[PDB]
């Protein structure tokens, strides 16, 4: 079985900064894309950031250009989000994913929590 | 040299010659995913439900049409391509 | 980008129905469109790809169709094993985009 | 609606779950000639060399993409079609 | 009709050779050109169809390459059971036409 | 395996007429189109006539267009090839094929031989 497991996420105040982990199993990591998507509580799924096999080619949604960093360690079998300036909006569910236009393999999500 | 074109099972685990079934995603292809076979033994398993190294697992290949965003990344214009996939597995005596 | 509306945003249904959702997007796609049901506490499931083509494990009840502004996803007949929110997601540009999904609920006598 | 397209084993007889191979050909089609396979046999060939009826034959299917000449003989433009053709067969365990 | 030119229509060659025999139509063609082996005596083999792909049967040391108005037959290395006539015939229209043939014949010594 | 057997191809006179006879067996000859090439004597190939699996449609080479009539007897596994008021250009080879574009199943050949 393909497995992908998030971590790093937690409350933490806006302004501030935490870094996602996807810890990545049952696959050559390194021959695939990988994603994250994201999902607000109550709300819908918003596509966030995908990168390529090597870390060549990275792409996402402008709500995000500029203050969120995608990043892999293709030797350890992670997938990262480091995340900056966070604000209200960012509070949500990511879900890490393999491939990047038709997802099927996703994992089972980390809160992050930005509030008060 | 261009053309206009308008637009329109548990065999894997059962098999004796059994195969894994590995995702392939390309956003900018069509089909956009195709799942390739790999046989999980060298063998063939028998009626007792172990590895017979006397047979051998062997993929079924076929070349198949795609398309494909040419210039790389145009989304209106496609470029035929013929790759060549891996269906199942079939188990099959020495030559 | 390219904006999914999703119709209609919730629906009430029951078992052995015929459910349609539709998905159109803001512009013009080939076949660029995948659909997904998510069960609550779940991450979503993939359903079809490529607008019409089926998942592997995805059962015969799920149909995806239409072309570059109308797009449908049908459950034939509808089970208990069923009922969720359905998106539509297009691969035609950057930024990707989902729908606002659409809650296949239960009607109750 | 409308896209612009430009243009670039002896396994049937040594399996367990041996094929046939028909040909099949249409000149309005691309590709033109699709060999399908049909299984020889309902069971399966054993270590003796005779049909097992305990296992079952059974041909691996793939949806491929075919182009057609749309309106019918017009050479210069071509409709996108999925067909199911079976490759080869393999050998299973009831279910 | 379509009008098969084929070139040479008779050449000399010995066994590890690399043959490239063309063959032009009158008009334009896409893929639908298919390639022939005749041996004295006997009814042709069929070699290529779709102007490129290989038949059932057919060895590896055959290509068939090319589009529109110049395709190839290519062996790559000769062997002594390929010395025969060659021939290219459209299938893009009616009525369905044949190259005069070419007839790789032996070099001596 | 798929066998093709032509029979009928003799010497006839000039103006004459004649009956070709391929023997169809190894399929289900309703559901495939049939073929006649023509191979005169040192010469090339020659297209010459199909008939599509049922016999409503039929095409056929300018050089034989109203002299010549194919036909085909679905329950025989038999086509055949009703040649007229006969010419020198006439006396060939005749292969009947199977399948109408690329043939790959072709019978041994029926000389018809039409002179003095």
């Amino acid at each position: 079985e393909v497995q992908l497991v998030e971590s790093g996420g937690d409350l933490v105040q806006p302004g501030g900064s935490l870094r996602l982990s996807c810890a990545a199993s049952g696959f050559t990591f390194s021959s695939y894309w990988m994603s994250w998507v994201r999902q607000a509580p109550g709300k819908g799924l918003e596509w966030v950031a995908n990168i390529k096999q090597d870390g060549s080619e990275k792409y996402y949604v402008d709500s995000v250009k500029g203050r969120f960093t995608i990043s892999r360690d293709n030797a350890k079998n992670s997938l990262y989000l480091q995340m900056n300036s966070l604000r209200a909006e960012d509070t949500a569910v990511y879900y890490c994913a393999r491939d990047r236009g038709s997802l099927y393999y996703w994992g089972q999500g980390t809160l992050v929590t930005v509030s008060s | 040299r261009t053309v206009m074109v308008n637009l329109n099972s548990d065999y894997y685990n059962r098999s004796t010659s059994p195969w894994n079934l590995h995702r392939n995603e390309d956003p900018e292809r069509y089909p956009s995913v195709i799942w390739e076979a790999k046989c999980r033994h060298l063998g063939c398993i028998n009626a007792d439900g172990n590895v017979d190294y006397h047979m051998n697992s062997v993929p079924i290949q076929q070349e198949i049409l795609v398309l494909r965003r040419e210039p790389p990344h145009c989304p209106n214009s496609f470029r035929l391509e013929k790759i060549l996939v891996s269906v199942g597995c079939t188990c099959v005596t020495p030559i | 980008a390219i904006q999914l509306t999703q119709s209609p945003s919730s629906l009430s249904a029951s078992v052995g129905d015929r459910v349609t959702i539709t998905c159109r997007p803001s512009q013009g796609i080939n076949w660029e469109l995948a659909w997904y049901q998510q069960k609550p506490g779940k991450a979503p499931k993939l359903l079809i790809y490529d607008a019409s083509s089926l998942e592997q494990g995805v059962p015969s009840r799920f149909s995806g169709s239409g072309s570059g502004t109308d797009f449908t996803l049908t459950i034939s007949s509808l089970q208990p094993e069923d009922f969720a929110t359905y998106y539509c997601q297009q691969f035609n540009s950057y930024p990707l985009t989902f729908g606002g999904g659409t809650k296949v609920e239960i009607k109750w006598s």
